[PDB]
């Protein structure tokens, strides 16, 4: 196996932008260096930010500040990829689940991104055995 | 060649393979332009080499080389010496 | 080759099967460069002399009108006197709308430009120029206008040239008239193009029921069949109608929209 | 008729109804010279007739297999009117190079569409106007 | 060998087809190293001088270098004057994305990378590796 | 050799073959380059070695040599003493 | 025979097959079993029967007669009077 | 032929493609109408055209010529004085 969950770096996105609204590095609006970095470094959000401001050379504020307020709704596009905005990818990716087990995902939305939690807590919440507990999470 | 002359071929068969002689019969058919040299290589080696299998691979051959194959074969047969056989030959295209 | 070539062909062609011996023709084409050895080989494999010649005209029948002229000579050349003289009215002219213009272009591929028509030139050209940046690749070209603007027949007479044709196209050229359809109609159309692309029946006679399989017998005679030959849409509505057509050709579309080039990947213009 | 020297082309005589008018073409090409010299691809011959979908349909299966005497092509039998036109096309380009495809009485437009490709044609009627929907030179 | 070698060997072979006597080719070329005795003895086998010409021509087609220029100087050699020079102007010196890439590549296995990508080595490396 | 002088070489095989003197022959030939002296043995052993299969295989060979084999070949002639026989050939490539 | 032997035995074809004297070897090559009588008689008419012709069948055959079919074909080289051929074809196993 | 003569046949391969004169042996295989002068021809030129090929050709082709080709084999090798050879024979035909 080869984890390729990783993802990119700074620079990289600069490039992709760079392609997309032909330009070099120094003649890129100030506002790129903000936006990739609540992008994320998914190839994905970067190839959309890189579509859209293809067509509407200015609407980089708009597309700023509503990447900030976090809703993904507001983009859509379509291209060589099966879906059309990030929010299909990981809609999908949930379904496949038992109707089981479906529940205890939705129950995990309270952690908070960069917050690492040990298992015990997930044991309070479940209310049942350590291992028990363990395995679901794998 | 006419139907006509094939026939005829087919039916001297067994008197063309008994009875031609072919080593002094290539330098004829060549003033003739019945066969290029090639052709004739690959006659004089038809089966075993033999007289009989050259003279049956001539005449088979023979049947492919034109309108006037035969008449002009007969010719050649005559320049060779071998007017018993064009005489054979000759007597059934009138006939 | 011009049709009276290949009709005089056709008409001789018993006479021509009954005579040759192929060993002394296909040497004298191959040196010629109008036969290839792969159809030597094809040709040697038939195990009588007939046979063989049956064979080697079925390979002429499809060839230009310079190989029509390197059979006649070779015939010539070697003594078959007859033979030629049956296949000397029928020799074509070798070495703007010329020979090779109506000889390639009647295959269905274009429909005929009106009675009367002024010539823009100005859009053709730029046509011919965006089509020329390809050398080849798999590609794909649009053009899109106004409704009822003038557009189909613009394309028509894009691919009308000599020069063009026969330096960057040497493959054929190929025409589909789309239109608005539905999943079953595409179907057909795919049938009804997969049968039009092979006429030697290369492959088994049999109708693919789904749309891959038709996207795949496609792609794989394009590739091997037709080598670097163009392949031009008519009238092309929605983006799924488009995906299945869609295997590494060259593609020329004529249409109402910028989009429905959306879900193909690969160079646009 | 004549002025062709070969091309795809049309030639169209309607008349009177009742007026001698099918048998005038049926000796139209019945010169020697003429025929030999202009169209030594062969002559053909359809009569069409008032005529429906199927029918029509049913005139072109008859037709293509007309055409090939020697089975060129495989035996089968093209449910659409389009796959006909095709092998129609394929047959007279490839097989049958000049050569004329005369139809008789053809009454309506879209019964032509199906017949037309790159192909001479001489047709007999009572129209003038269903040479309507065909591309290419007419008379 | 060198396509421009080849292609001068493709363009004249009726001509050395016709007029090559191989007995007097063959041994130059094996003394020089670059024909075999089982591709001789292939020679041999067939029955006239053409034919043998033509085999020897088809071997040597798919040979190197120099082997073409051991050819070249054994017809000089021996005397084919015209031979020789019509291989004169063929003669080859002694002494990423490909025409392999999208030659099998193009079979369907692969959709074509996008319009616009930056390239992550690092990855590629590894499942090469693997 | 040119198709021209192919031809003429067959056309007066008969001649050739009859008349060609071969003994006297190689040196001039060695002397102008037409064959190699191995290939001299090998037509001196043609057939059955006489005279007329060595005069055989010479002409036939002599195709292979040049594109001036002809012309140097009707010298070869001249230098041994066959003027009769070379201005035959002569006569007929002008012819 | 290993293919350093049969390298050297192509390499040295035109020496071999220019100054191999065959019919004083024939008595050397028997004692020292390097070929059968019968093979003997085919080698002798190979080709035209000449010397070169024997010669070079020969040598083709001897890459056939075992691992040290080299070295004992030197020593009957030698065991004739051949030691000019002999010696260059040892300088060269050598080398 | 029979089987055992067939058998006997095969069983003496060495013997008889070893020790059998040909050359004299035709006249004989004529007289007691053994083979046809055209199948002489052929087995003269079996392979190379050795006695020995020669011999191995017409020893195969004897199988072919009839039920008494076997006796009539042996007296034809007695009546040009190869009596050692038909001596040879005949003791395996009683054995
Ligand atoms: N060069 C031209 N000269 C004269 N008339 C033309 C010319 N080109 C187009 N027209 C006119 C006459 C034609 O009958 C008609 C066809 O135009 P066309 O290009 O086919 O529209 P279109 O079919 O491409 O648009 P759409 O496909 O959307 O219907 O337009
Ligand atoms: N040359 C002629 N000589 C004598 N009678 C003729 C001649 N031509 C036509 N007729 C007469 C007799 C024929 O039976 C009859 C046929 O005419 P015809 O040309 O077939 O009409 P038509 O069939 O062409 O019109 P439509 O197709 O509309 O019915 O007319």
């Amino acid at each position: 196996v080869v984890p390729v969950e990783s993802s990119l770096g700074k620079e990289k996105g600069l490039e992709i932008l760079s392609l997309f609204v032909n330009m070099k590095k120094a003649d890129l609006p100030e506002q790129a260096h903000s936006i990739i970095k609540e992008c994320k470094g998914s190839p994905l959000v970067v190839s959309l930010i890189g579509a859209l401001l293809r067509d509407f050379p200015n609407r980089w504020e708009y597309y700023l500040k509503q990447l900030q307020n976090k809703q993904f709704k507001r983009i859509r596009k379509s291209s060589s990829y099966d879906y059309e905005a990030l929010d299909e990818a990981m809609s999908i990716s949930v379904e496949m689940l038992r109707e089981d087990i479906k529940d205890y995902y939705t129950d995990l939305s309270i952690l908070q991104k960069d917050v690492k939690v040990p298992t015990k807590v997930l044991c309070i919440l479940w209310d049942m055995e350590t291992e028990e507990v363990e395995d679901i999470l794998q | 060649m006419d139907e006509a002359d094939r026939r005829l071929l087919r039916r001297c068969r067994l008197r063309l393979v008994e009875e031609l002689q072919v080593d002094q019969l290539w330098d004829a058919l060549l003033s003739r332009e019945l066969f290029r040299p090639h052709m004739i290589e690959d006659i004089q080696r038809a089966g075993s080499g033999s007289r009989r299998d050259q003279a049956r691979q001539l005449i088979i051959d023979l049947e492919t080389r034109g309108s006037q194959a035969l008449p002009l074969f007969i010719s050649c047969l005559e320049d060779t010496g071998q007017d018993m056989l064009a005489s054979f030959l000759r007597t059934n295209r009138q006939a | 080759m011009d049709a009276k070539a290949r009709n005089c062909l056709l008409q001789h062609r018993e006479a021509l099967e009954k005579d040759i011996k192929t060993s002394y023709i296909m040497d004298h084409m191959i040196s010629d460069g109008f036969l290839t050895i792969s159809e030597e080989e094809k040709v040697r494999n038939e195990p009588t002399q007939q046979q063989r010649a049956a064979m080697l005209i079925k390979m002429i029948l499809k060839k230009d009108n310079d190989s029509y002229v390197s059979f006649y000579n070779a015939l010539l050349h070697e003594g078959y006197k007859d033979l030629a003289a049956l296949l000397h009215d029928g020799i074509p002219v070798v070495s703007g709308i010329t020979s090779y213009v109506r000889t390639v272009l009647c295959e269905g591929g274009v429909p005929q430009r009106p009675v009367v028509f002024v010539t823009r030139k100005k859009l053709v050209n730029a046509i011919q120029q965006k089509l020329s940046k390809l050398k080849g690749e798999p590609g794909w070209v649009t053009i899109h206008g106004m409704a009822g603007c003038g557009k189909s027949v613009l394309a028509a007479e894009a691919v009308r040239d000599h020069s063009l044709l026969e330096g960057c196209f040497p493959g054929g050229v190929h025409w589909v008239s789309v239109g608005k359809q539905d999943k079953s109609g595409l179907l057909m159309k795919l049938q009804n193009l997969c049968t039009r692309l092979d006429q030697d029946e290369s492959f088994s006679q049999r109708l693919p029921l789904n749309i891959e399989e038709a996207k795949d017998r496609l792609r794989i005679l394009m590739l091997r069949k037709h080598p670097r030959s163009l392949l031009i849409l008519d009238d092309v509505w929605d983006s799924w109608v488009l995906k299945a057509f869609d295997s590494q050709c060259q593609i020329l579309l004529t249409t109402r929209d910028k989009s429905v080039t959306d879900s193909v990947m690969g160079p646009k213009y």
